[PDB]
RNA sequence: CGCUCUAAUUGGAUGGAAGCAGGGGCGAGAGCUCCUGUGGACCGAUUAGUGACGAAAAUCCUGGCCAUAGUAGCAGCGAUA
RNA sequence: ACCCUCAGAAGGGAGGCGAAAUAGAGCAUGAAAUCAGUUGGCGAUCGAGCGACAGGGCAUACAAGGUCCCUUGACGAAUGACCGAGACGCGAGUCUCCAGUAAGACUCACGGGAAGCCGAUGUUCUGUCGUACGUUUUGAAAAACGAGCCAGGGAGUGUGUC
């Protein structure tokens, strides 16, 4: 009668005090956004981040308001690097056998897009009985 | 061209176009524009008196240079674009007797959607002074037309 | 026409600027302020001079404009414009929110804020505003 | 970081590939990835190579397109029809 | 094909074929510039590098993000009191004690709450900063030079020797 998502979609890691921290820091303090350089007056130059280049460009020059430019004092944490909001890390999936050696505790699964409906539905079956989460469920009518 | 660009409901709706007319698609959009939610009908009393000069079109985008005209009103600019209201008329006969044949009340009907779109140019050139010559182009109107059920 | 002011004040032999620098103080509080007897408001200096710049705001101007007031009603409502800024929201709103009077309209009597009084007992060297008025060329309506 | 094609190893696709549109997530970033729609046949990853490999600019080139504008012209000539 | 319409082998409507006609003839896909219609936000008293960062309004089907608010409590860096008591100062005000105390960013726990609700996205409003970009130049927002806009195209390569 209603949609219902495959797998464990309501699952949580389990981390590490300092882990949770630093992940709900990269949540806190985030990151500007790092678009190019006035992408916003030109429809030919993309949002896509170009070192600001011009001798007297005033975002090279640093100049307050004209946007940050990227330096490695904005990365995120070592320790938090690239992990999903949900605090998982991620793992992605082609088939069957690239689910084993997966710590569903630590790490989530995210099959792949090029993957089909015959063989989705036999990943996520056998990710569900090896206690691992799907981020990208089938929903089907139950 | 152009396909219809609003869900029309077969069973209280008439549907008509119009393919690559050689006329004003300026004058199209401002005649579209004011024959909206008119009775069919009503359309065709409007744009016979417009042929006939006794009521002006608004011309609310494409108005440079236009003369004020007394009869329009909460505006100010408006002309009486005939080629283009035979056009439509042209519309509304194949609408009205499309509805008339489906048996519905042709001309008592609404007109829920109207709109013209520039579907291309028919390529001319004019010679002008000093060996050179440059474009003298017709526009080619599409117009979609879907009248309803009051 | 009726205006439900929050504060009245008197305007009567003190010195505008300071009454002016408080009224658009208040305005920007949240005040309904009404400044009464303008034309009976000082102001300090030799009247000669005083009336020169006044009478050199009279004849500036040309096509774009620029519309001094004559009478002290005008005088006293542009005195605090210059001190609020009125080409932005909360400016306007402040500034709408005060309004100038020739004489008392109301039947309470106005407050006299603190420092803005001049002691005439103590002071020659003044003009009233409904003497800058006189000579600017306003008709005499007080 | 990204692009082309080669190779080895290894995967995905008509139970819907690439591309495109809109949207979600990650990376300081180059960019990676997922969802939905469209599409309807191809597509990757790692490693070692290959190079006609990355654009906002050059009065840059070609194509397309908007404003200009329903504007100028469709009068002027000793032949005013 | 048939039928209706039409001045009509036009076009249109209805209909038929096919998995698909948004595969219908320069007919695979169908980007941007851009146009018609329309939705959301703003809008006829108000100021211009068009934004970045903060924070508010209004708007949001699912999916791929799931957080967020308030009482209270724990922790608590730098910083850091009011009141009161005593004592100075012409005075504004100050010293001593109270006290490195109460407070103090972040984070967490119990209880309660939100699902257009948190994020995010669109738009708009407020605050702060802000006169493009690239080039030339001692000095460019420049009344120095280039570009109407978009897409695609567009610049360290080969041999020999060192
Ligand atoms: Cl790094
Ligand atoms: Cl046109
Ligand atoms: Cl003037
Ligand atoms: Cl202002
Ligand atoms: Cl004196
Ligand atoms: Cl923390
Ligand atoms: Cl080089
Ligand atoms: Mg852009
Ligand atoms: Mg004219
Ligand atoms: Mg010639
Ligand atoms: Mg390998
Ligand atoms: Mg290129
Ligand atoms: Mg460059
Ligand atoms: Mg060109
Ligand atoms: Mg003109
Ligand atoms: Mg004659
Ligand atoms: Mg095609
Ligand atoms: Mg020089
Ligand atoms: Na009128
Ligand atoms: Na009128
Ligand atoms: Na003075
Ligand atoms: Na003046
Ligand atoms: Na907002
Ligand atoms: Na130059
Ligand atoms: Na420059
Ligand atoms: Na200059
Ligand atoms: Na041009
Ligand atoms: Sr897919
Ligand atoms: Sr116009
Ligand atoms: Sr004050
Ligand atoms: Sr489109
Ligand atoms: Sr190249
Ligand atoms: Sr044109
Ligand atoms: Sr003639
Ligand atoms: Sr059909
Ligand atoms: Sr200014
Ligand atoms: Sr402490």
């Amino acid at each position: 009668t209603e949609l219902q998502a495959r797998g464990l979609t309501e699952k949580t890691p389990d981390l590490s005090d300092e882990d949770a921290r630093l992940l709900t820091q990269r949540h806190r303090v985030g990151k500007p956004q790092f678009n190019r350089q006035d992408h916003h007056k030109k429809k030919r130059v993309s949002t896509s981040w170009r070192k600001p280049r011009g001798q007297l460009s005033k975002q090279r020059r640093g100049i307050k308001g004209k946007g940050d430019t990227v330096e490695a004092g904005f990365r995120s944490p070592t320790a938090v690097r690239g992990k999903h909001p949900s605090g998982f890390e991620e793992v992605r999936v082609h088939n069957v056998d690239d689910l084993e050696g997966v710590d569903g505790d630590t790490e989530a699964v995210r099959i792949a897009s090029k993957v089909g409906a015959r063989k989705r539905e036999r990943i996520e079956e056998e990710a569900e009985d090896a206690g691992i989460r799907v981020l990208n469920p089938t929903y089907v009518e139950v | 061209g152009i396909s219809y660009s609003v869900e029309a409901d077969p069973d209280t709706t008439a549907k008509a176009m119009l393919r690559e007319r050689q006329m004003s698609f300026k004058h199209s959009k401002a005649i579209a524009r004011e024959i909206k939610g008119k009775t069919a009908g009503e359309a065709v009393d409007y744009l016979e008196a417009v042929i006939e000069g006794d009521q002006p079109v608004p011309f609310k985008q494409h108005n440079s240079g236009v003369g004020h005209k007394s009869k329009v009103d909460g505006w100010d600019a408006g002309r009486y674009p005939e080629k283009a209201s035979k056009a439509f008329l042209d519309l509304l006969e194949n609408a009205v007797g499309n509805a008339d044949h489906q048996g519905f009340d042709g001309e008592a009907m609404t007109i829920k959607h109207v709109a013209a779109h520039k579907v291309g140019e028919q390529q001319g050139r004019k010679p002008r002074a000093m060996g050179r010559a440059s474009a003298w182009n017709s526009p080619q109107v599409d117009v979609e037309l879907i009248l309803e059920e009051p | 026409a009726e205006f439900d002011a929050d504060v009245i004040v008197d305007a009567r032999d003190c010195i505008m600027g300071r009454v002016a620098s408080q009224v658009a103080e208040q305005a920007l509080d949240g005040e309904t302020v009404a400044v009464v007897n303008a034309e009976r408001a000082v102001i300090t200096g030799r009247e000669e001079q005083i009336v020169e710049k006044y009478e050199k705001r009279v004849d500036i101007g040309n096509d774009n404009g620029y519309f001094y007031p004559k009478r002290p009603d005008g005088i006293f409502k542009r005195t605090i414009r210059g001190m609020l800024p009125h080409k932005k929201q909360r400016g306007r709103e402040a500034f709408e929110s005060v309004r100038v009077y020739l004489g008392n309209p109301y039947d309470e009597d106005g407050e006299v804020l603190d420092g803005t009084s001049l002691d005439r007992l103590s002071n020659i060297k003044f003009v009233t505003l409904g003497e800058i008025s006189e000579t600017l060329g306003a008709n005499k309506t007080w």
